[PDB]
Formats: structure tokens, sequence, C-alpha cells
């Protein structure tokens, strides 16, 4: 019945997570005990839940997610949250130490033992539903944890399950302003993985979205609470369909089919249009023409590239609220027409829309304005290549130079992995630049 | 979970140590007596990573103090929070180094190592998931610098893999107490090249720098340089014991900064660090704290980084505030000395966060960067130590103890190409 697992990796990963679950339950309306109230008693809103929660038969849904981690820090923070009894506590797995930011670490020495019982608790929440759409994964391509649990968790998550979905939500290294100096191998070992494992990587960069805060929510000291939400509503509008009502539904595995046109190139931007001040709404028409021009603006994006140096190769707009179909052909025909958007030429119709009449709510204590209509665009396109040729530069330094290989060479990795990801994003990026072209 | 084994020797060491566990104690609230007296159950959550727990809920510190001069136990029972530790874990002899390195390392350190390994191993065992040991000391003095180094190489040898943490106190030509430090400095950096995980240095004439410009303290005494110290030490393995919103435990800073494995010396700082009298009128805020702690006198070490050039470097900021305020401030510094920092590395950065700040403070950094200019504090003993071993000066006191010339050869080698490995990725370029 729509089913979703989510699974989240990392202290980013978790993080997201406390987010998008705070927003979910808010959504359904399930009290932090995990009692859904019943409301007026006319009649009980069931369906509606079932997509992320499940229940456990006495009137408790507990959440069909699995959260990882190498540090039982964060995942302490989440059992000590208003969320404790809210969890199945063996979903919130925990280890004793991380890998610190070395993906090999995780990806040998540590995580080959906590992949067990993850495996484990998703077999098991598989097997509890029934008409699974696919899995979403969130986690930090970064951090050693996420990077490395999430590539071996894909890999096993591609041999033991069939064609349902993978979802993945990278928050990849931000281009200009990094955290960690480490940053360029784990992610691009992690990108090499992922490449072949994932279905779907839609990319977050932390330097985007504070970009976007400040911009738009005039929010100047933005903390990673406020990105988290962000990406909350995001993931919110990507599953809108699988729970309420629209005059079009887009569930998860449509998207592996329009976006992605080769399965190398499955990378892809995304962005939500109107995000504007409970205070500054006050002075915005909001028309879906306005929603449908600013989602393409490239200031918008929640990852950091330009597409007007790229080509739109396809795009998903999903719109949740007062949305009507006359309007949204007319803005993507509107679109179309603009010149600083360009297609490319092999993909003439290069949209993926979707409708649901669920206006998106609003969380209490985030700074977002109430609104009738949104959207959201997940599009594949050209300008991927250039961050992915950006973390190419970084990462080639830093090997040239072998700055920190030994790390990673004393967690067993063979250092020819190194070379080996290396020459498949050299692969990528000219793949990229093959199909950005047109025919002859 | 990632327990901690604080390890202590030596009359510095146990003025360091003593200090230290006053402060972290101030941070966890715990009286001198034993028990708990803080109100935020916070303070508990990561207890154990400090202190064993121990019957009727008294808190023992995981430490472990030893020293060849008998009276040191004097001493650290003398003050307060000396009631704290366990004596079973003192250790100590009684004849005592004076100053000598082999005689703390070979004719009685040997005598002491089995104990204090004994104890150490049962420490250890006792603990389930153990980061490693932080252990501090002074090269300078004979018993401090060779038992620790011994006992360093030894516990290597035995846990491996764990973390090996040393804050090292190296004497400056400046302050000079006395006159063997060249070679208890080259004696035991030798060997810390080849055993420990990494290091920070410390020198004392560094801190009298910080609390004469930045602190101004007409009398400051070891005291004041201890709480400075204790203030630093705490500050890094904050994330271990708070949650914050960034973690970065002490395996994350060591492979963010480690890019070679010769190169494992950084120097450390304190951010908010100010007078007195100007407290009332620089206000507290994040890029104020980086223009503090990215100051070259702010840092612990005598060497000047301006001369140098970051390899890489770390900080971590506790208490709560906005990450982009910090990453945006590590960006900029980045962008604004360009010269200051290799280029090969992309981003030579690595920023922590931990909302927990320390008691009576509202933000605080504990700035941690590999430089080069490391290499010029090495540079000054290096030369030391060439001058006053030409003429074979001193030379008998440690021949007699089975120490051979062969030994200071290798170790005065050692140390110079450790130099010139850092003056190399210095100069090198991308
Ligand atoms: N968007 C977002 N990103 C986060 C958040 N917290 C951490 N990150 C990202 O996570 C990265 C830090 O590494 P970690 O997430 O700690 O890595 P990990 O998978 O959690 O485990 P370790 O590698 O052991 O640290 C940074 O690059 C951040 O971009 C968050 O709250 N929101
Ligand atoms: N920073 C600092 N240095 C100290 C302190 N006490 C002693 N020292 C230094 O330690 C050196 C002497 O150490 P010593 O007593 O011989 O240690 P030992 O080798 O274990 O006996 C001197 O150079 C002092 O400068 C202190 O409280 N703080
Ligand atoms: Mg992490």
């Amino acid at each position: 019945m729509r089913e979703v697992i989510s699974i989240h990796v990392g202290q980013g990963g978790i993080q997201v997570g406390n987010a998008c679950w705070e927003l979910f339950c808010l959504e359904h309306g399930i009290q932090p005990d995990g009692q859904m109230p019943s409301d007026k008693t006319i009649g009980g809103g069931d369906d509606a839940f079932n997509t992320f929660f499940s229940e456990t038969g006495a009137g408790k849904h507990v959440p069909r997610a699995v959260f990882l981690d190498l540090e039982p820090t964060v995942i302490d923070e989440v059992r000590t949250g208003t969320y404790r009894q809210l969890f199945h506590p063996e979903q919130l797995i925990s280890g004793k130490e991380d890998a610190a930011n070395n993906f090999a670490r995780g990806h040998y020495t540590i995580g080959k033992e906590i992949v067990d019982l993850c495996l484990d608790r998703i077999r098991k929440l598989a097997d509890n539903c029934t008409g699974l759409q696919g899995f979403l994964v969130f986690n930090s391509v970064g951090g050693g944890t996420g990077s490395g649990l999430g590539s071996l968790l894909l890999e096993r998550l591609s041999v033991d399950y069939g064609k349902k979905s993978k979802l993945g939500f990278t928050i990849y290294p931000s281009p200009q302003v990094s955290t960690a100096v480490v940053e360029p191998y784990n992610s691009i070992l992690s990108t090499h993985s992922l490449l072949e494992h994932t279905d779907v990587a839609v990319m977050l960069d932390n330097e985007a979205i504070y970009d976007i805060c400040r911009r738009n929510l005039d929010i100047e000291r933005p903390t990673y609470t406020n990105l988290n939400r962000l990406i909350a509503q995001v993931i919110s509008s990507l599953t809108a369909s699988l729970r309420f009502d629209g005059a079009l539904n887009v569930d998860i595995t449509e998207f592996q089919t329009n976006l992605v046109p080769y399965p190398r190139i499955h990378f892809m931007l995304s962005s939500y249009a109107p995000i504007i001040s409970a205070e500054k709404a006050y002075h915005e028409q909001l028309s879906v023409a306005e929603i449908t021009n600013s989602a393409f603006e490239p200031a918008n994006m929640m990852a950091k590239c330009d597409p007007r140096h790229g080509k739109y190769m396809a795009c998903s707009m999903m719109y949740r609220g007062d949305v009507v179909p006359k309007d949204v052909n007319a803005s993507i025909a509107t679109i179309k027409t603009k010149r600083t958007i360009q297609f490319v030429d092999w993909c003439p119709t290069g949209f993926k829309v979707g409708i649901n009449y669920q206006p998106p709510t609003v969380v209490p204590g985030g700074d977002l304005a109430k609104v009738m209509r949104a959207v959201c665009m997940i599009s594949n396109s050209t300008a991927i290549a250039e961050v992915f040729s950006r973390l190419d530069h970084k990462f080639d330094l830093m090997y040239a130079k072998r700055a920190f290989v030994h790390w990673y060479v004393g967690e067993g990795m063979e250092e020819g992995e190194f070379s080996e990801a290396r020459e498949d994003l050299a692969a990528l990026e000219k793949d990229y630049e093959e199909v950005g072209i047109e025919t002859a | 979970m990632r327990e901690i084994v604080h390890i202590q020797g030596g009359q510095c060491g146990n003025q360091i140590g003593a200090k230290f566990w006053e402060v972290i104690s101030d941070e966890h609230g715990i009286d001198p007596t034993g028990t708990y007296h803080g109100d935020s159950d916070l303070q508990l959550e990561r207890i154990n990573v400090y202190y064993n727990e121990a019957t009727g809920g008294r808190y023992v510190p995981r430490a472990i103090l030893m020293d060849l001069e008998p009276g040191t136990m004097d001493s650290v029972r003398a003050g307060p929070f000396g009631q704290l530790f366990r004596p079973d874990n003192f250790v100590f002899g009684q004849t005592g180094a004076g100053n000598n390195w082999a005689k703390g390392h070979y004719t009685e350190g040997a005598e002491l190592i089995d104990s204090v390994l004994d104890v150490v191993r049962k420490e250890a065992e006792g603990c389930d998931c153990l980061q490693g040991f932080q252990i501090t000391h002074s090269l300078g003095g004979g018993t401090g610098s060779g038992m620790g180094t011994l006992l360093i190489s030894k516990v290597r040898e035995e846990y491996p893999d764990r973390i090996m943490e040393t804050f090292s106190v190296v004497p400056s030509p400046k302050v000079s107490d006395t006159v063997v430090e060249p070679y208890n400095a080259t004696l035991s950096v030798h060997q810390l090249v080849e055993n420990a995980d990494e290091c920070m240095v410390i020198d004392n004439e560094a801190l009298y720098d910080i609390c004469f410009r930045t602190l101004k303290l007409t009398t400051p005494t070891y005291g004041d340089l201890n709480h400075l110290v204790s203030a630093a030490m705490s500050g890094v393995t904050c994330c271990l014991r708070f949650p914050g919103q960034l973690n970065s435990d002490l395996r994350k800073l060591a492979v963010n900064l480690i890019p070679f494995p010769r190169l494992h010396f950084f120097m450390i700082g304190f951010a908010p660090l100010t007078s007195r009298g100007s407290q009332q009128y620089r206000a507290l805020t994040v890029p104020e704290l980086t223009q503090q702690m990215f100051d070259a006198k702010n840092m612990m070490c005598a060497a000047d980084p301006r001369h140098g050039r970051y390899l890489t470097a770390s900080a971590l900021f506790r208490g709560r505030m906005s990450t982009k305020e910090v990453d945006e401030q590590m960006l900029n510094v980045q962008n604004k000395n360009s010269s200051y920092f290799v280029e090969w590395i992309p981003n030579n950065i690595k920023s922590s966060i931990c909302d927990i700040p320390p008691k009576g403070l509202k933000m605080a950094v504990t700035f941690v960067g590999n430089s080069t200019a490391i290499q010029e504090m090495f540079k000054r003993v290096a030369e030391q130590f060439t001058a006053m071993f030409r003429r074979k000066a001193f030379l008998h006191w440690y021949t007699g103890e089975g120490m051979d010339e062969m030994e200071f050869t290798e170790a005065e080698s050692n140390m110079n190409d450790l130099v010139s490995e850092y003056q190399q990725y210095q100069d090198a370029t991308a």
C-alpha cells in the first residue's frame, strides 16, 4: 500500500531523519507517543500514515525507518528526544566507534559488522510492508560513516532486493565552503559506488542551501536545523502523491523511469520554488507562473551548479495545493519558450508533471510562510558535470600529492581503488560531455 | 563507549594532570569527594569517557599518575581534587631522574615500566571501547621525558591501533630552566615521531607570552600555565563528551590533520581568552574567535606560523552557534591568507561544533593546526643539541647509564630528517 522504507546513515543523515520525521508526524498528526488521536470520529483517515508508518495493531504507529550510525552520540540524542517512544528501538542502530571521515575504515573495518544487523532490520521492515515502492537513503557522502556504510548498504540492497527502487539523497561536499579536509576522497569513492548501485541520486550542497536561506528566508545565521527542515519539505513534496490524492499522482518509481535517461547518468539537482519568510509572503502574489519561473532560477537550486552552463536533460515538476492544470501547462509552455533554459535536442518532451491537492504544511518553529501553492523540481541536467569536474580537480590535487592515502591503506583498502574510482569519474564526466552535444 | 585513559608522568606531568582533572570535573560538576553535584543530566551521558564508576556512585578518574620523585605524590594530594584519584593508580620511584633522560629511560624507568604497564593494561581491559590514551608530559625534565617515551613505546607495541595522543612540553631556549634540556628533548622526540599518534607541543615561554600579552596577569605562576593547557586539553576532546551538531572525536582530528605519518605535531590555542580589563570591551562572537585563535600570538607554541605554512588546521567550537557562521569564517580565512595555507590541499581547515560551552562561557574555540613553523621550533633544539654535543658536554652522565653516542647521532639525525620533511612539504608546490 505505497510503503516507503526510509534509511539514514551518518550524523547528517540522522539529523535529516529527525527533521523529516517530525514533519511527517505533523503531517499525519501523530503525537510523539505514536498514537494517532482520532479527530471528530467522522471516520478513520487511514491510508495516509501507512506510506511511511506502520500500525502495530494496537493503535501505535511506528515509522518504517532505520537509523544507521557508528557513533552512539547523535542516535542517543534521538533517543533522548521528543520522539523517544516513537521509534521501535531496534531500528536506531548504533556502533561503538565511528569511521571518523575515513571511508575505508567504515567500508571494511567497522561497517562490515553493523551492516548485518541493519540488513536484518531492513528485511524485517520489508516483510512487514506489502507493495513497497522503494527505499530512500539520506547520507553525507563527505563523512566516513555516511559514505562507506551507504555504499555497503546500497550494494546489499541491490543484490538482495529487486527492481523496487533506490532513491539517494546525498549531502555532497559543498564546492566552495568545505568543512573537512578529507572530503574529496570519501566523496569520490562514495560516488564510484553510488553511480553503480543507485537508481536516483538527488544532490544537496549545504552551501547552496545556506545561500537560499539567506537570500529568501533572511535568516542570516542559519543552522543545520533550517537546512534539515528545508530538505524535509523537499522530500515531503516528493512523496506527497503517495499519501494525498491530487489531479495527477507521481509514485516514486516514476522518477527512475522519466528523469534518468541512461543507467550511468542518474544524478539530479532539485529546487523548491516558494520559499518565503512568513513576514515576506505578505507582499507576494505566488501565482503558479511565479512559482514555475522561480523554480528554474539557478539561484534556487538545492545543489550548487548553474544549469545555464549545462543543458536540461529532464525535469520533474511536482505541485502541491491550489494548483490548476491549465496554469501548469501555460507555465511549462512559457518556460520552454525561454532562451536561458535549453533542452537537449534528442529529449523534446522534458517534463514529468504531478499535481497533488495537499497544500504543504507549516511546521511551528521553522521560519516558512503558510502557502497554498508549491512546487518541487527534480531535474537531471548536464551542469552537474561542473561539480563532478570540480571534485575531480580537488581529488586530483590531493592524490597526485598522495596526501592521506596512508590512512585508507591502513584499512586494508587497496590503493588501486583510488585510481579506479578517479578513472570512473573521468569516464563519467566524459559521458556527460558526450550526451551534452547534439546529434549529427 | 570510546573510553579514554589519561596518563600523566612527571612533575610538570602531574601538575598538568591535576589542573586538567580539576577542569574536567568542573565541567562534569563532580565534587572532589567524588560524587556528582551538577544539574544537567547531559553531564552524565558521557561521564564514563573519563571516569570509571566505583561503589557508592563515586566516580574515579581513569588517570594514571607516575613519577620518580616520590614527593610529587604529596604534591598532587595537596591540591584540591587530589582526593579524586584512586591511590592504586599512583606509581612512584624513589631516586628520581634528576633531569636525566637516560636515567629515566634505561636505569630506573625500566623498573617502573612493568608496574605502570600492569596498571594501564588493567585500566584498558576494564574499558570496553577505548578511543585511546591521552598522555601528557614535559620533555625538559628527565623522568617525564624518559619514562614517558619508554611507556609510550611499550603501550604502542601493546595497543597499536588505539589512539596514542601526547601533550609534550618541549623546553625553549628562552626560559632554559635546566641545561640538559637539549639532550632530553632530542632523545624524546626521536622516539615520539616513531610511536606517538599525534602530538601537541606546548612551550612555557609561549604560555608566558600569552599570559602577558593576551591575558594581563601581574603574577603568572605555573598554576596559571597549567590552567591554560587544561582549558586547551579539555577543548580537544569536547565532542567526545557532548552531543553538538557536528561531532569530531580524537580519531577524526587525527585523520583530518595527519597528511603523512611523520607529521603529527600541532600548535594548539584557545579562543575566548581576554584580559579582565578588555573583557567588557571586545564583544564575543564567532569572527572574533577566529581572529583570535588564528593570531600568531595566541598559539600555545613558540613557533610563529607566519614564517611557516599551515599544512592542515582544525578548530572545535563549544556552544550553540550558527554552522553557516563558523563555516563561512573558515572559508573566509582560507581565501584571505592563501599564502599561509598549502595549495595542494583544497580546503585545509577542518571544522567541528559542540553545542555545550565551557562553564560560565557562551562560545569558545580550541584550535589545533599542523604547521611548518614547528620545524623552526625544532631547529632551535637541533642547533642547541649540536652546539652542546660538539664538545660532548655532560655526555658522561648519559653514557654511564648504558647509552652510547650512536644513540645521540641517530636521534639528532632523525630530528634533522623530520625537520627536512617539514621543510620540503612547506616549500613543495602544486
Ligand atoms: N545538511 C546537513 N548536513 C550535515 C548535517 N550534519 C552533518 N552534515 C554533513 O555531514 C558531514 C560531516 O560528516 P558526518 O556526517 O559526521 O559523517 P558521518 O557519516 O555522520 O560519520 P563520520 O564520518 O564518522 O563523521 C559534513 O560534510 C556535513 O555536510 C546536517 O545537520 N545537515
Ligand atoms: N608549563 C609548565 N611547565 C612546567 C611545570 N612544572 C614544571 N615544568 C617544566 O618542567 C621542566 C622540569 O620538569 P621535571 O620536574 O624535571 O619533570 P620530570 O622529568 O618528570 O622530573 C622545567 O623545564 C619546567 O619548565 C608547570 O606547572 N607548567
Ligand atoms: Mg559522522
